[PDB]
């Protein structure tokens, strides 16, 4: 179990940590995070009680190094940084630990969530989009843009997600215009899955990338992008029987984990109806479906 | 983006555009089979693609015989429309190519972006206008064209004959809708109108009579006349 130590609390804050969060009293004294399951990416979240305007967020991996948080008051924020002298890291930690100043991340036995959520989010793959390479961590918020978003102004700060688009001559062969356009398997299959992510679970970890930053950040180009790499699949007639199952079951924790309140901004209509009753895979993802209808009947 | 009466003038000016018209590429008639059941027969269609400002017509005759042993027709039509109107572009010289295509039915702006990906500098745009092109099967000479026709064919005409020589393009198009319109709503009083009076001829060359402009305007009139009749004997009024 793995431990992200906070310098201090300077500032009222909501405080992430994957799918908890808590509240933090402007110099409340709290020294951060204890028992986070190795194994996992993880991500921590901050949203300011004066302002907020701006979630913000680090993605990180326990085993790629020693983390910690510190305010900064010249930026104004809680920065995550890499503490890469040993024994300095386990002393500190030690003390906070003993003096109690720290919350336990609080894991369920029964609960596979995270994992639900995160199979298949790998660090060296988050570092291919969100590009900030001196650091082993990655900062995301809530009003960066996509690359793609770029093309429709800062390519340092960008989400470079995988560029999708339906009516592009990489998504047309040319002579199956119609072909290709009403079933996008060529697309899907050979373009995507053989040419660029290599494989399923690569496609499936972007994808699961992609819904994270938009539920945790509302980050509204990965919501974009998350419904784009879900429109790819459902609008191909030709998907690997092991790919549309495992589909159903990430989407049904998706829809599982969504809050309540926040569906109408982050669902898109057009896409569900169309995966869920028009689409070739209307029959194929029978849990999302069945979760879908007894607690968002108003989409549809 | 859209087309509606506020720039109903721009398709006057010198930008070249081609309005596309997909209502008649899949014509049916309807009968029933030996027994009891309906079934379709597929008879000759075209593609009604025309240069408002110059009266240019390119007119696509399409041959049952595309159809053959093809499902869904309805939708296939819309996609062989847009790849028609690509190839005709394609062989069209650069300094030809519109820059615009108008379709009059919003179904056919994905069919035609996507076979025009090649063109990203031609706008594809819909409209809110009515336009009555369908009625274009009810110039005889073009329905004769599209009937006899034995294989895909392309036949050009200047829908306007020689109108531009005395009247602008506006009030050609404003002509040529008026009584595409009239065609539309009563064919058979639309047409008794034209050719009432035997002394007036439609040279071989041409698709209408050789009216003068006094002859013009007495026929224009008439047709608003229909046009404003059938709307009565069609809402009572
Ligand atoms: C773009 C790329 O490297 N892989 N897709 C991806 C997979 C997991 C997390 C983030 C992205």
């Amino acid at each position: 179990m793995n431990t992200v130590p906070f310098t201090s609390a300077p500032i009222e804050v909501t405080i992430g940590i994957d799918q908890y969060s808590f509240n933090v009293k402007e110099n409340q004294p709290f020294h951060g995070i204890k028992d986070i399951p190795i194994g996992h990416v993880h991500v921590i979240h901050f949203q300011h009680a004066d302002n907020s305007s701006m979630r913000y967020g680090y993605w990180f991996d326990c085993r790629m190094g020693n983390f910690y948080i510190q305010y900064d008051p010249k930026d104004g924020l809680y920065k995550m940084m890499e503490e890469r002298d040993g024994a300095k890291f386990e002393n500190i930690v030690h003390n906070f630990k003993e003096r109690q100043m720290m919350v336990s991340y609080p894991k369920i036995d029964e609960d596979d969530t995270w994992y639900n959520l995160t199979e298949f989010v790998q660090m060296d793959k988050i570092r291919k989009i969100v590009r900030k390479d001196e650091n082993q961590f990655s900062y995301v918020d809530s009003s960066m843009t996509t690359v793609q978003e770029n093309e429709l102004s800062d390519p340092a700060h960008s989400l470079n997600y995988t560029v999708i688009n339906f009516k592009s001559r990489e998504a047309i062969r040319p002579g199956h215009e119609m072909e290709d356009f009403l079933d996008k398997s060529y697309y899907l299959n050979t373009v995507m899955l053989q040419g660029i992510f290599k494989n399923s679970s690569n496609y499936f970890g972007e994808l699961q990338f992609a819904f994270l930053n938009a539920m945790f950040f509302g980050n509204y180009g990965s919501s974009l992008q998350w419904h784009a790499m879900i429109e790819l699949i459902c609008s191909s007639a030709t998907v690997p029987k092991h790919m549309l199952d495992k589909l159903d079951e990430i989407l049904y924790y998706q829809i599982k984990t969504l809050p309540e309140q926040y569906s109408d901004i982050l669902l898109n209509e057009r896409v569900w109806n169309i995966c869920l009753y028009s689409s070739f895979q209307k029959n194929s993802l029978h849990n999302t479906e069945k979760i879908m209808e007894n607690k968002y009947p108003e989409l549809l | 983006g859209a087309m509606n009466s506020s720039n109903y003038a721009e398709l006057f000016n010198n930008d070249i555009k081609l309005f596309v018209d997909d209502t008649n590429v899949y014509r049916v008639t309807v009968h029933k089979t030996f027994e009891g059941n309906v079934a379709t027969k597929a008879i000759n269609g075209c593609i009604f693609t025309l240069n408002p400002k110059t009266g240019h017509l390119f007119l696509k005759i399409i041959h049952t015989s595309v159809w053959a042993g093809q499902k869904r027709l309805s939708q296939l039509a819309k996609w062989k429309t847009a790849e028609e109107v690509s190839a005709l572009v394609r062989s069209l010289p650069k300094e030809e190519q519109p820059k615009q295509i108008i379709v009059t039915r919003k179904a056919m702006l994905d069919p035609l972006e996507v076979h025009m990906l090649d063109f990203p500098n031609i706008a594809i745009r819909p409209t809110e206008l009515r336009l009555p092109f369908s009625a274009a099967m009810s110039i005889d000479k073009l329905s004769d064209v599209v009937m006899k026709a034995t294989e895909p064919q392309m036949v050009l005409f200047n829908i306007y004959d020689d109108w531009l020589d005395r009247i602008s393009s506006y009030t050609a198009f404003s002509r040529l809708t008026l009584l595409l319109r009239a065609l539309k709503t009563n064919e058979e009083s639309a047409k008794m109108i034209l050719l009432s009076d035997p002394t007036i001829t439609i040279k071989s060359y041409h698709l209408w009579p050789s009216f003068t402009d006094e002859q013009w305007i007495t026929i224009e009139s008439q047709m608003r006349d229909l046009i404003l009749t059938e709307y009565g004997r069609k809402y009572n009024v």
